[PDB]
């Protein structure tokens, strides 16, 4: 991006922060564990029984 | 074909009350039994208010 910004031939130049962006650990936070407003379901047919 | 009519149809024609008709078939009123009864009533205001949750 830009380190010094003085006169337009006099700016120097550094590199931009490195910045990884991956998915979490044991995929933590891709699935609505423990949030009950939107919870899953596991039954059997005649699916009264969450 | 016209012997067997019995005549106590012919007596009433088209004044046929419940006791003349085929009526469809059923069995004779059984009383509903009580739902305290029930197998799975009263054991589960017990068994979750020893503090489960049950579901199933």
């Amino acid at each position: 991006h830009f380190a010094d910004f003085v006169d337009d031939r006099r700016a120097t130049a550094a590199g931009n922060r490195p910045n990884y962006i991956g998915f979490r650990d044991n995929f933590i936070g891709m699935m609505y564990y423990n949030s009950g407003s939107n919870t899953g379901s596991f039954s059997s047919q005649t699916q009264q029984l969450n | 074909r016209e012997e067997t009519v019995r005549p106590d149809l012919a007596a009433s024609f088209n004044d046929w009350t419940y006791d003349q008709l085929t009526q469809p078939p059923g069995t004779a009123y059984l009383p509903a039994p009580d739902p305290l009864t029930g197998p799975t009533t009263i054991r589960d205001k017990v068994l979750s208010a020893e503090g489960e949750q049950l579901a199933g």
